[PDB]
RNA sequence: AUAUUGGCGAGAGACCGAUAGCGAACAAGUACAGUGAUGGAAAGAUGAAAAGAACUUUGAAAAGAGAGUGAAAAAGUACGUGAAAUUGUUGAAAGGGAAGGGCAUUUGAUCAGACAUGGUGUUUUGUGCCCUCUGCUCCUUGUGGGUAGGGGAAUCUCGCAU
RNA sequence: CGUGGAGGUCAGUGACGAAGCCUAGACCGUAAGGUCGGGUCGAACGGCCUCUAGUGCAGAUCUUGGUGGUAGUAGCAAAU
RNA sequence: UCUAGCGAAACCA
């Protein structure tokens, strides 16, 4: 297995080359081939989001807005392995801004004062050879980035969005032929809105926009703070005429798992408390529970049944959960070997949990037999990972 | 502060109760060396244990044995934690009933020995 | 075998006796042979090695690890400059009792620039958080009493820096001290011990912030932050260097015990550790 | 059978009555208004009888017919009171029309109560809590104050002062002829 | 109203401080120094049962007992009771704060921290 | 409940029994449920263990382990499996005494009396 | 068909819970006493697992002290829990051949002593069971109950938030 | 008013600590007594309506056990 | 005759 990790106190990505039952907590247990350290900026630049095309080359997230295209080599390390070799290519730079941020710094639920960063770093397109990749702020801004000819990355358009944006999720399922871009996104005080962006990239529509639920128990305004979203298959049956096409699953910040069908309408169907006194939630993954692959290259999960869907989640606590589509608990995940606050997770290829976050430990896990594959400390606090093929040395 | 203290205990110990609270009580608050030396002079009948509650001075001889046995006892407990000895002092001693049969009265001894503090004079 | 009390226990106690009499005998005798020679008596003790929780600890690979941007990391979470100064705010918990004032009041000697308030009530944390960034303090503390006991402190970094909750255990004033001393205006020196791992080098990073930088070496005062087993322990002294090479001591202000229960990044924001009971039961871990 | 009932709930047994150490009874009986369990009180010895009561949020009034004193399913009759207080305290007297002084006046009393609570819990809601409870299992107090002692006791911090202080002194830190040190001593450390 | 108390102090027994194994509850005897229990030390029936803050005590086991404390709320005060573990304790607190109730006895078996 | 008068429910009766039990009886009561695999293999739930076979630990502080019994102590009501120990101050090794009823059985040891058991037992063995 | 404080077995108890219950829950008709016939005790609880304290050191030896196991030695084969009588040390006070309490008050020491922090009216804006339109559904069929979709607060109005 | 046991009930309490013990801690009872805090502790226990009794102790030179002073005294096979 | 060691019982609002 190989792995790249954004290393936060660091500023940097670290390359892991371990094979399955490597634990660096125990001097007994599997130790990792090969740590690499690579691109080190200091700790106001750490790579916030990285996009591997295949091999040869990544896209790295600053925390100075900028985009950086990076070669990806192999060399020899001198049990056999080639490691691998960084270098950056072409950058974009200046694609935050702060004003808005620290405009909003009063209307705010974190203590913190507001920075930018980069939230979704993925192509518009299911289609490969796209060259043309969007980059999403917490500001509302949304870069149109593409690849040269020249093998040089250039920006072609920088589009606004509402304020805080916490998350935004592209719709990729079905007719990659026809031009339709569709995205979701939200944020604090900021409804779940689908949009469309037209393909020449120049002008977006918002088609969609959620619509709160009734008062509570204690006939109180529910807040609204939705964190992430993936999408399904649209509805079956019937299309009710000027709705729209589209079911798609949300996790708020209050415990609330949030259901939508289009074709029902702007409300809830469908929310659900999934923890008690409305906890935190961090991430949202989706995932079979045999460990098969069952959603997009971006996660929309690939179906039409919203009690088929199974997903993951963090507090900002150490938790990591996993739960129906009723809210049902079907466990929790490793919560015996974490200690800290889990920021990254992400199924990789259905069958593979990457966890990394504040424990300084990278922790691949089993989807399905909910097992701890390999741990390893790493010496920074962890936002994000990549996972490249899996290899078995000796 | 158990750091700078160092302990003995005796248990079950067959001898006259009542002479060794007196012989206990004789020798508390007293520098180790200098306690040590005055039970060697008992043993010449030098110096007698002046007996207060229960009677005058007499010399048991078999409670000062045992008592020195526990002071060389804590004195090499007090090395092995690394004290000073000119420093170290019996601070507390305690004597109390040991259970009567298993009509003689036994006891359990114990005693903690502390080195002597000194201050530090202030700067300006 | 026996299930008789009186039988067994007389049965059990005289093979404790005869068992106690053959290790005195045996360890007289070869007190004897290591009369003869003083070879043996090392080959004893380089042979068995007196087993104790310190020898054991289950291996961390935080222990003796380097931080990885530790200088930016050091000037960003933490208030480490020269040239800047720390603000420090005490923040006393709303309706506090007299024992809390009691300790601000100790712990304003401690630090540096300290400024003390009494919280009213209603004010949330992010406008206290705002209302100190614009007055530029660097960092709060707050004391958390409890049945008029002081249980509790929490030290915050204002530009976005680490919540620290730690649980005080074990407090000592200086009255009930009896090698007592008297503590002066003079800046002390610090200790800082046994904070080896890469949260243990966290935590002493974040006291090494907070206590004044810049000893008065004229006024031979320091305090001292022990670790030993995920237990700290605060005390402060007075310095005699000896001829005789050990330097002396008075311990001149009051002793405590913290122990770090949580850490969180931000103000309140996410939790990086936190201490749990099942975390205890394993007794090996220690994490520092 | 209502005086009957009564006196085998009184002076047998009631099982939602509580008796008070003044002498005083409750009745734990959902439905009853005041929390006593008397004459008047009891549900289960009255035929026509009201209630307010709330689910979840929206508070409901309840009102009990001697009609159906069989089918206890079909029992409570359920009217949604309005948020407006003095529309609901009107719809009170509106559907206690010719009805009895207790009912109306302790329901009335009853409906305030419960509003007043639904506004203390809004206030609660909306409070900032900074302090959580905790209590302390004595299992966890035993072992933190005697693994305190155990480490207090197997460190001898002291004598890790001494050890630094003079490893701090030798290593230099302190320049020549320091304040700390006199200059004969430091010679001869030097 | 103005709570009286007829007697401030206890009845105890003749020669009770005399034996160790003579108890201190009161046993009739079968000089006029010692106060005797009678029906005139009686307390006044509307003070009778009164806390010094004014209200009359009750015992609670859990929330269906707080609840039945809900219309007399400036009359009595809940007691929880002796042998109830932390976690309902707490959870009878909230509830009794909600309920605007006085609680007798809070912080038994707890504390609060952070 | 108890149908048969020949049956008894006292509790003093019934440690009496538990207590002073022979060991062919223990044997029996020192039995351990199959796993789901096995009982997909023999279609049986719960057998007498002996010590040839393979076992899994699913309760107690050691949870999650497994191992080959080393031997079962029968007069102890307890089974001692092989690696599952606690390593003494000296450095010697004591195995935890287990007991069957918190144990998963995961290869078993087949015999022919074990082979004509499971045949008795209505197994559907291969 | 009847009796059955014995034998061989069962099954029960508004029985006693280790000074009780058989003398005997335990190596009890035992130890022991009597020449004998006979009489006849006391004595239950480490822990979940002995994991029963490796190793160093004092120590004739008994016992220690470091150390460690254990969730707990505030469980160390003197062992669940561990009352009183009584003993030792320290602290405080009093006494000088002083005895105790009752009342009442000082002094000294000490403890308790809000998770109290709201209500009323007005105003701003926003939101929803508020308004409007379009539904669905349960019967106790009414002075009902639940529930959906879209729109609006541009105006009114209620609740909520502000 | 209190105690052992029994029927019903509180979908009573309880390993986040029952019962018991201590409590120069508070409260309610005229009292018998009851309630809570704290400490200790480790596995069961209470309130209410009833039933039932081997159901309430300071003495009986009561029974059994434990511990005093006498007293380091008498005295040295007083048991060894 | 003294020391040391061992060490009672009678009786006891
Ligand atoms: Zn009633």
């Amino acid at each position: 297995m190989r792995l790249l990790v954004s290393c936060v106190d660091s500023g940097s990505i670290k390359e892991v080359l371990c094979n399955i039952g490597t634990d660096t907590s125990v001097q007994s247990a599997l130790q990792p081939f090969h740590v690499a350290p690579h691109l080190a900026e200091g700790l106001k630049a750490y790579v916030d989001r990285m996009w591997v095309i295949s091999e040869d080359e990544a896209i790295l997230a600053r925390n100075s807005g900028v985009v950086e295209l990076v070669k990806i080599s192999k060399h020899l390390k001198e049990p056999k392995f080639d490691i691998s070799e960084f270098e950056i290519t072409s950058s974009v730079s200046d694609l935050f801004d702060d004003a808005k941020l620290e405009s909003l710094s009063s209307k705010s639920v974190k203590r913190t004062k507001l920075v930018d960063g980069f939230v979704t770093l993925c192509p518009i397109k299911k289609d490969s050879s796209n060259n043309t990749f969007v980059a999403a702020t917490k500001s509302g801004l949304l870069h149109i980035i593409k690849k040269g000819e020249d093998k040089k990355l250039i920006k072609l358009a920088s589009l606004g969005l509402k304020a805080p944006v916490e998350f935004l999720q592209l719709y990729d399922l079905e007719d990659t032929d026809t031009d339709k871009y569709i995205f979701a996104y939200g944020g604090e005080e900021n409804l779940i809105k689908l949009v469309e962006i037209d393909s020449s990239f120049q002008s977006l529509k918002q088609i969609w926009e959620a619509k709160n639920v009734k008062n509570d128990r204690l006939d109180m305004r529910v807040p609204v703070w939705p964190m992430a979203l993936r999408f399904l298959e649209p509805s079956p049956g019937k299309t009710e005429k000027g709705k729209l096409n589209y079911q798609f699953a949300a996790i708020t910040r209050w415990s609330h798992l949030t259901k939508y069908s289009t074709q029902h309408g702007r409300k809830p169907f469908a929310q659900i408390d999934l923890l008690p006194n409305r906890e935190p939630l961090s991430q949202m993954e989706v995932f079979d529970a045999k460990g098969e692959n069952v959603v997009s290259s971006l996660g929309n999960f690939q179906s039409e049944t919203f009690n088929e869907l199974n997903v993951i989640t963090t507090d900002y606590k150490k938790n990591v959960f996993k739960f129906d589509g009723n809210g049902r608990m079907l466990g929790k995940v490793g919560r015996d070997d974490i200690t800290g606050s889990s920021t990254y997770i992400h199924v990789h290829d259905g069958k593979y949990l990457l966890q990394g976050g504040l424990d300084r430990y990278v922790r691949i896990f089993d989807i399905k037999t909910n097992k701890m594959l390999v741990k390893v400390y790493v010496g920074s606090r962890i936002n994000f990972i990549v996972m490249l093929d899996d290899v078995e040395i000796e | 502060n158990p750091a700078k203290s160092a302990s003995a205990r005796g248990s079950y110990l067959r001898v006259s109760f009542k002479n060794t609270r007196e012989t206990a009580q004789a020798i508390n608050g007293w520098e180790l060396t200098k306690a040590q030396k005055y039970l060697e002079q008992v043993l010449d009948h030098q110096r007698a244990i002046p007996f207060r509650r229960f009677n005058k001075a007499r010399w048991p001889a078999k409670s000062v044995k045992f008592v020195q046995g526990l002071l060389q006892n804590a004195a090499a407990n007090a090395e092995a934690k690394g004290l000073d000895a000119t420093k170290l002092y019996v601070s507390h001693i305690q004597v109390n009933q040991a259970p009567k049969q298993r009509e003689s009265s036994p006891s359990h001894i114990e005693l903690v020995v502390t080195e002597k503090e000194e201050a530090v004079a202030k700067a300006a | 075998n026996i299930t008789n009390k009186l039988k067994r226990q007389e049965i059990f106690a005289d093979i404790k006796h005869e068992k106690n009499k053959e290790r005195h005998t045996m360890r007289r005798k070869r007190a004897k042979e290591e009369r003869e020679n003083p070879e043996l008596r090392e080959q004893r003790l380089k042979e068995n090695v007196t087993q104790t929780i310190e020898n054991t600890r289950v291996y961390d690979e935080t222990i003796n690890k380097e931080v990885e941007g530790d200088e930016d990391d050091l000037m960003r979470y933490f208030n480490s400059n020269s040239n800047e100064p720390p603000k420090i705010f005490l923040t006393t918990n709303v309706n506090a009792k007299k024992s809390a004032y009691e300790f601000a009041n100790i712990l304003i000697e401690i630090l540096p620039n300290v400024t003390f308030v009494k919280r009213k009530f209603g004010y949330k944390l992010k406008e206290i958080s705002d209302i100190c960034i614009k007055r530029n303090f660097t960092d709060i503390v707050i004391i958390n009493e409890d049945k008029k006991k002081v249980t509790g402190l929490t030290f915050i970094h204002l530009p976005e820096g680490p919540t620290f909750y730690f649980k005080l255990s074990s407090f000592v004033e200086v009255k009930k001290i009896v090698g007592h001393g008297r503590p002066t205006s003079h800046i002390p020196e610090l200790i800082l011990n046994n904070f080896q791992t890469r949260l243990g080098q966290t935590v002493g990073r974040l006291f090494q912030s907070i206590l004044p930088q810049n000893p008065d070496i004229e006024g031979r005062q320091v305090i001292t932050l022990h670790n030993q087993r995920d237990y700290i322990f605060f005390r402060r002294h007075r310095y005699v260097f000896k001829d005789n090479e050990r330097v002396g001591l008075q311990e001149l202000g009051p002793q405590f015990t913290l122990k770090l229960k949580r850490l969180q990044r931000g103000i309140k924001e996410e939790t990086e550790w936190e201490h749990k009971p099942e975390m205890d039961k394993e007794k090996k871990k220690f994490y520092l | 059978s209502d005086e009957i009932v009564w006196q085998v709930i009184n002076q047998s047994f009631c099982s939602h009555r509580i008796k008070a150490p003044n002498g005083q009874n409750f009745c734990r009986n959902e439905y009853n208004v005041t929390g006593l369990c008397t004459r008047q009180s009891c549900p289960l010895a009255n035929s026509k009888y009201a209630t307010v009561k709330c689910d979840n949020g929206k508070l409901y009034l309840y009102m009990k017919t001697p009609e159906r004193a069989h089918t206890p399913a079909k029992l409570w009759e359920r009217i949604k009171l309005s948020k407006n207080y003095t529309k609901a305290l009107q719809q009170i007297d509106e559907h206690l029309l010719h009805w009895s002084k207790f009912f109306r006046h302790k329901c009335k009393q009853r409906f305030t109560k419960l509003t007043q609570v639904m506004i203390t819990e809004r206030r609660l809601a909306l409070r900032e809590e900074e302090r959580h409870y905790v209590g302390v299992a004595p299992k966890v107090k035993r072992r933190e104050q005697n693994r305190e002692r155990k480490a207090l006791v197997a460190a001898k911090i002291e004598k890790a002062i001494e050890k630094e202080l003079m490893d701090r002194l030798k290593s230099g830190a302190y320049g020549d002829k320091p304040l700390n040190v006199d200059e004969k001593v430091w010679k001869k450390i030097m | 109203p103005k709570i009286v108390k007829k007697h401030t102090k206890k009845f105890k027994r003749h020669h009770s401080d005399r034996y160790h194994r003579v108890a201190e509850n009161w046993r009739k005897q079968k000089r006029g120094n010692i106060s005797q229990p009678k029906i005139g030390y009686g307390s006044n029936k509307k003070t009778k049962f009164l806390s010094p803050s004014g209200h009359k005590t009750f015992l609670v086991a859990n929330v269906k007992d707080l609840e039945t404390l809900t219309m007399h709320t400036k009359t009595y005060a809940a007691e929880i009771a002796h042998n109830i573990s932390a976690k309902n304790r707490v959870v009878i607190l909230a509830r009794a704060k909600a309920l605007g109730i006085k609680v007798t006895n809070p912080k038994g078996r707890l504390a609060l921290e952070a | 409940a108890k149908q048969s008068l020949d049956v008894s429910s006292d509790r003093r009766k019934a440690r009496k029994a538990y207590f002073t039990a022979p060991s062919s009886q223990r044997r029996v009561l020192l039995s351990a449920p199959l796993s789901k695999e096995l009982r997909a293999q023999y279609g049986i739930k719960a057998l007498p263990i002996r010590r040839d076979d393979e076992v899994l630990v699913v309760r107690g502080s050691k949870k999650g382990q497994e191992g080959k019994i080393s031997s079962v102590y029968r007069l102890k009501f307890a089974v001692q499996v092989d690696k599952v120990t606690k390593e003494k101050v000296n450095g010697a090794s004591v195995p935890i005494n287990l007991h069957p009823s918190k144990l998963v059985i995961t290869k078993l040891h087949l015999d022919k009396d074990r082979k004509a058991l499971i045949q008795r037992k209505g197994g559907k063995l291969e």
